[PDB]
RNA sequence: CGCGACCUCAGAUCAGACGUGGCGACCCGCUGAAUUUAAGCAUAUUAGUCAGCGGAGGAAAAGAAACUAACCAGGAUUCCCUCAGUAACGGCGAGUGAACAGGGAAGAGCCCAGCGCCGAAUCCCCGCCCCGCGGCGGGGCGCGGGAAAUGUGGCGUACGG
RNA sequence: UAGCGGCCCCCGGCGCGCCGGGCCCGGGUCUUCCCGGAGUCGGGUUGCUUGGGAAUGCAGCCCAAAGCGGGUGGUAAACU
RNA sequence: CACGGUGAAGAGACAUGAGAGGUGUAGAAUAAGUGGGAGGCCCGGGCCGCCGGUGAAAUACCACUACUCUGAUCGUUUUUUCACUGACCCGGUGAGGCGGGGGGGCGAGCCGGGCUCUCGCUUCUGGCGCCAAGCGCCCGGCCGGCCGGGCGCGACCCGCUCCGGGGACAGUGCCAGGUGGG
């Protein structure tokens, strides 16, 4: 897409900031259309948008992970949890569903995917879980903050999606920088060009 | 043919509308630099459309 | 200047400004003889490119010219002889329709030479060219030192030899590997260097 | 049906306008030979013991100082020989924002100069006094033309028929309507 | 209505010029066969030849790359030697058939339009005077007439300006 | 006949000199601007032509341009 | 295919874009699938839920698109019909009264008057018919008289094709198939 009109969008969003002025809670997101795709057919797209700012303000993150991911995560705050507490999860397929959809999105460690499918595979990818490796650097300090508003573009059974971009607070060309990588990304990752779209609504939420 | 080959980019049968300027103009190359100027207009004017 | 304008508006010739302008224009030169003068040029700008000033000496003579090939003259097209040349119908001439415009030209104004043409519009069956014809007695152009080539003997009838710009391009004329047939200065001359015997002296 | 950029030369100045304009105009004509040769002699005979403003005349020199920005008011004849000389300038001069007219007479817009006809004058400059003349002349000419420009591009010509034909539909069309009104009685 | 511009188009035994026609060995543009050969004949060949038509000059045409090349690159055209009876065309039959590179003969380059700037600075013609006057040209004077702003001249052209 | 043999005319070409008029002109360095020929190229088809072979050139007809573009780079075509 | 246009309907293609129905239940119903979500809306309080509940994807909050149907107006092109004329064509003429608008004589129905249609002055005979009478308004020459001109009605005005007849079809240009002992 071109950046002309995509400034004009977010112009004239972030003056419709003041037709709206949020309260649940401040953050906007746009649509992606497309037109001609079969819904039910082959050469499904499935990739991931690394985004470098994060406008999504209270992201839902845990980590599921071995030793060593104990004091750097106490000291980062975020919640740690071992395999024998995975299996605590596992006594019932009740409480662990509804934990994993209170939070959004996971990140586990290399052995714990290991054991996530005991018996617990689909009942986990039910609630569109896939726990993202870390690595041997051993450092999740930002770099969750970066594998957090990754946005899978993924198709389904209809020919539409939409991403969860933005805050009229932050910087708009930061902004525009995260919707253009939003953007092409989808533009690269279809199977035409940027002809296979109707428009594009970066609106406020409400 | 270059209203006949916007309006067949409007409705984005673009490799139809290749093949028809290609039966203009002759040559391919030539084509593509054609529908690439007549998509380039068509996305001034939808440009100009919003605002 | 304005004559870019003029020159990028002749080129979009399917617009519909210039549609409107050759119809009109095409019916006008069709309601009139077939070689007519003009008072002046038509295109004015594309007149200047091929060599007219608007100075006394310079005339335009309009020319319309039948379209079409050129059917073979023979009675009831019958040509006597091997198949190969039975040919009647789609048959063309050699020339282009815009030299006949200007052979017509210089030989209604045997008195004037032959300088360029230019098309100004086309029907089904007339195609109209603007032939630019030169006076050399008139003392305007016998007196510029930059236009008297013509003034010399050797340009009489220019159009009837092919050495204006239509007549030179159909004598396959030119340089590189697609003009190895007209090596000298013609088809003749290089047909005639080739199919020669050098007989030496001494062999 | 005549496109709307010829249509457009059909649209000209009224009586009262081609009057004040022509009044300002016969005040900065260059100057003919004769009072150009004696306008030598008097440069001679001073400094041998600034140019005022004038009229710049002809497509080449008129476009050429349109597209400099140099031009205040631009008059077009509206009935050049070929209308291509001319087609293209008063889309040239609304881009530009120069105030255009389209006058009636390129006999009298070369009768301006001295010559037999012209296409196209330029006021450049104007002398202080007529500097308010000029502001009155481009404020009733830029009202109808370069402020109407979108209008204009869109307004085709011709497409009337002859007296004859709109007699017949005329009759056949009350014939009709006359008959419609029958159909209620 | 009438007068005047302009445009377009007429008329004149108006003023001044120019073309026609001939020759045609050589040259340029078209048009263009069949005999013949293929042991027949139709594509081919004869042959882009003869015949036909138009136009010249003391030469014509061509000519300063929308080129050759693929190199350590050359450098308008024309002509000679070689390329070469070769690449290639061909009922792949009969037969046809170049080009580049190389060595020479010759050797020369340039100009517009367009883009721009300069008070159209440009051109033609008639009147007078002086000169020269058998290639009608030079200087000056004309509140002499036209052409030309629908673009003349000066600079400037792809090697850049 | 031979001869850098003679004589007399004529027509040039070649030098210097005078009058009037014209022309009152350049190279380098840096900066700022500007730059191109369209029913033409090109495509299809037809016919002729060529050694030019999926088309060498020309012409008719139809389509019909562009500008970091176009043409050529001897096998049609796409990408580079 | 081109020259080769104008308008109005019929038949398509359903593009810009308006409205709209979703059942193996579970659950606030009837969640077509998905991104994400800790606190709107309504005006400190209130409302289902995000969570419980819990099924084949859990629904608040705002979202995109769809599948199909329907309407709308500019889908914009294509196609058929009906018309138009300005290209083109044909005919007639010494391109002689074409088309409207008047104005006038009749008729039709109403109260001297408005409106629709119509007509425009030649048929009793093998004559003749032009080169204006008449009326009105101006102008001139000789002392109201004579002589001698001009304009306007008579012979209405306005126009954009001479008048008709065809017409985007004949036709012509270039290709394509058929036929072709001419
Ligand atoms: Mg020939
Ligand atoms: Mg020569
Ligand atoms: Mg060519
Ligand atoms: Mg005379
Ligand atoms: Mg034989
Ligand atoms: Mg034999
Ligand atoms: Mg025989
Ligand atoms: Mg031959
Ligand atoms: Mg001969
Ligand atoms: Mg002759
Ligand atoms: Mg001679
Ligand atoms: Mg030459
Ligand atoms: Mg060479
Ligand atoms: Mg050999
Ligand atoms: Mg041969
Ligand atoms: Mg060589
Ligand atoms: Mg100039
Ligand atoms: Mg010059
Ligand atoms: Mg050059
Ligand atoms: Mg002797
Ligand atoms: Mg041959
Ligand atoms: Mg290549
Ligand atoms: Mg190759
Ligand atoms: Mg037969
Ligand atoms: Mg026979």
């Amino acid at each position: 897409v071109s950046r002309d009109t995509l400034y004009e969008a977010v112009r004239e969003v972030l003056h419709g900031n003041q037709r709206k002025r949020r309260k649940f809670l401040e953050t906007v997101e746009l649509q992606i259309s497309l037109k001609n795709y079969d819904p039910q057919k082959d050469k499904r797209f499935s990739g991931t948008v690394r985004l470098k700012s994060t406008p999504r303000p209270k992201f839902s993150v845990c980590v599921l992970g071995d030793q060593q991911h104990c004091d750097e995560a106490k000291a980062v705050d975020i919640p740690h949890m071992d395999i024998e507490a995975l299996k605590k999860l596992n006594k019932n397929k009740k409480l662990v569903k509804k934990l994993a959809k209170k939070y959004d999105a996971f990140l586990a460690s290399e052995s714990l995917i290991k054991q996530i499918p005991r018996i617990l595979g689909p009942g986990l990818n039910k609630a569109g879980k896939f726990p993202s490796l870390l690595t041997h650097n051993e450092n999740m300090v930002a770099k969750v903050d970066e594998v957090k508003s990754t946005i899978k573009f993924q198709m389904k059974k209809v020919l539409c999606l939409a991403v969860a971009v933005g805050h009229v607070k932050m910087t708009d060309d930061e902004l525009v920088y995260n919707i253009h990588l939003a953007v092409n990304f989808l533009v690269s990752l279809l199977k035409k060009n940027w002809q296979n779209v109707r428009a594009l609504y970066i609106k406020s939420t409400m | 043919y270059e209203r006949r080959a916007m309006e067949l980019l409007k409705v984005s049968k673009d490799k139809r509308a290749l093949k028809f300027i290609k039966k203009r103009v002759g040559t391919h190359i030539r084509a593509k630099r054609k529908r690439e100027e007549l998509s380039s207009v068509l996305a001034a004017m939808r440009k100009a459309a919003a605002k | 200047g304005a004559y870019k304008y003029i020159q990028e508006l002749w080129r979009k010739k399917q617009s519909d400004v210039m549609r409107f302008l050759l119809r009109v224009r095409c019916w006008q030169y069709r309601q009139l003889s077939a070689l007519h003068r003009a008072p002046r040029p038509t295109r004015p700008d594309k007149a200047r490119r091929l060599g007219y000033k608007a100075k006394q000496g310079y005339v335009i003579y309009r020319i319309r010219v039948r379209r079409g090939g050129r059917k073979r003259p023979v009675p009831k097209g019958a040509t006597y002889g091997k198949p190969v040349h039975h040919g009647v119908n789609q048959l063309k001439f050699a020339r282009s329709l815009q030299s006949v415009a200007e052979e017509r030209a210089g030989r209604h104004c045997g008195a004037l030479r032959v300088l360029n043409s230019y098309w100004v519009g086309e029907d089904s069956t007339y195609k109209f060219f603007e032939v630019i014809l030169i006076d050399p007695f008139h003392k305007a152009i016998r007196r510029n030192p930059d236009t008297q080539w013509i003034t010399k003997p050797v340009h009489k009838h220019r159009e009837m030899r092919g050495l204006t710009s239509a007549g030179r391009k159909s004598r396959g004329l030119g340089k590189g590997h697609k003009f190895h047939h007209t090596i000298g200065g013609s088809r003749r001359a290089a047909w005639r260097r080739r199919n020669t015997l050098q007989l030496h002296r001494y062999r | 049906k005549v496109p709307p950029a010829i249509n457009q030369f059909t649209q000209v100045l009224d009586r009262q306008t081609a009057t004040q304009l022509l009044k300002l105009a016969h005040k900065y004509r260059p100057e003919t030979k004769q009072e150009k040769k004696q306008r030598l002699l008097a440069r001679a005979e001073k400094k041998a013991a600034k140019r005022p403003p004038v009229l710049r005349a002809g497509v080449n020199t008129v476009t050429t100082l349109v597209e400099n920005k140099k031009a205040q008011l631009v008059v077009i004849a509206h009935d050049v020989d070929p209308i291509e000389l001319v087609v293209f300038l008063p889309a040239l001069c609304r881009k530009m924002g120069v105030p255009y007219c389209i006058l009636k007479g390129k006999a009298r817009l070369g009768r301006l100069v001295h010559r037999k006809t012209c296409t196209t004058v330029a006021f450049t400059q104007v002398n202080s006094e007529d500097k308010g003349a000029l502001a009155k002349l481009v404020e009733a000419i830029r009202t109808n033309y370069n402020d109407r420009y979108d209008e204009i591009r869109r307004h085709w010509g011709g497409n009337v028929l002859g007296p004859k034909s709109v007699a017949r539909i005329a009759k056949l069309e009350k014939a009709k309507a006359k008959e419609l009104a029958t159909k209620l009685g």
